[PDB]
């Protein structure tokens, strides 16, 4: 289940995507809830410093954006 | 660790212009993201700006034709520039720079009215 | 978050739906991923009994089956 | 709480078939009871539903074709199955709602070109 992807603790930010995307792939939802799940269901579950730093960017932000974002975590 | 500390705040009439500046320890070059938030009273944190490093800048609807972002790396700070100011904007602002997690400082208050 | 309304071990299933529609009807998300909340993300994140009870029940269930059929736990 | 289904078997297209699952205790107790299938190498499939109350809900590859029942008198859950397609091959499960969900083993049905 996708909401069972959850960032490791020092696991890094473009594993836990490839991981989310992977099992996003399986996940039976509509385009429009997996649109959401790529833009707020990923950063929920992302580790709570690269959270921080990922719900401090607002909204509309890339995936490229997002990984340079928490790349000093 | 990380210091942050805005200023440029004060009381403006409508139409007026504004310069905030965020002073950050160290230099500035180090943290991967920064930006700007606002808080009015009674509403939840608005989202300003934000710049992310190798990226252009992204602004808000509100403000796109009259804010500007900046970086000044001879001075370690990050500019907000506001042109036209509304009433609307009276608010908090507050910078974040992103390095390990997320820094904020403890903001400046921006007054648009129709007084001084 | 309603991501975090997460059904005790101890709490009637009422109740749980009660906190996920309240945290439900502030959360800022489009109209079919409230639907998607309300048909999966409930049954998800209930406890382990009625959660079992009701993946069995399949899809399209209404909330009074929903309630009905947990009642017994 | 024990479950058993039976009443599968092996049948050509178009026939039909009931099947029962057969439940300790009284059945009128259970607050859900109904039916899911599993093919070889697909996932298990929703086939039907009966909540306390309620009207009975089938899966739209089945609505025209299947009934689901329940028999008090010999607490039993039945569900009869016309128009069968080889596509219906599968194990088919009951289940029973009430301190948690309970399921039986399965019984196999098979339709096929056969004797």
């Amino acid at each position: 289940s996708i909401l069972d992807i959850r960032q490791g603790p020092k696991e890094p930010f473009r594993d836990y995507v490839d991981r989310f995307y992977k099992t996003l792939r399986a996940e039976q939802a509509s385009q429009e809830v997996k649109n959401w799940m790529t833009e707020t269901l990923l950063v929920q579950n992302a580790n709570p410093d690269c959270k921080t730093i990922l719900k401090a960017l607002g909204p509309g932000a890339t995936l490229e954006e997002m990984m340079t974002a928490c790349q000093g975590v | 660790d990380v210091q942050l500390q805005e200023s440029g705040g004060g009381l403006v009439q409508a139409g007026g212009s504004l310069r905030l500046s965020c002073a950050a320890s160290g230099s500035i070059s180090r943290f991967n993201a920064m930006g700007w938030w606002r808080q009015a009273p009674g509403k939840e944190r608005e989202f300003v700006a934000r710049i992310v490093k190798g990226f252009d800048p992204v602004l808000a609807d509100s403000v796109k034709g009259r804010f500007t972002i900046s970086i000044d790396s001879a001075e370690n700070t990050l500019a907000l520039q506001m042109n036209r100011l509304k009433p609307e904007d009276t608010a908090v602002y507050y910078c974040f720079a992103a390095l390990d997690t997320a820094y904020w400082g403890q903001g400046t208050q921006v007054t648009v009215s129709s007084a001084a």
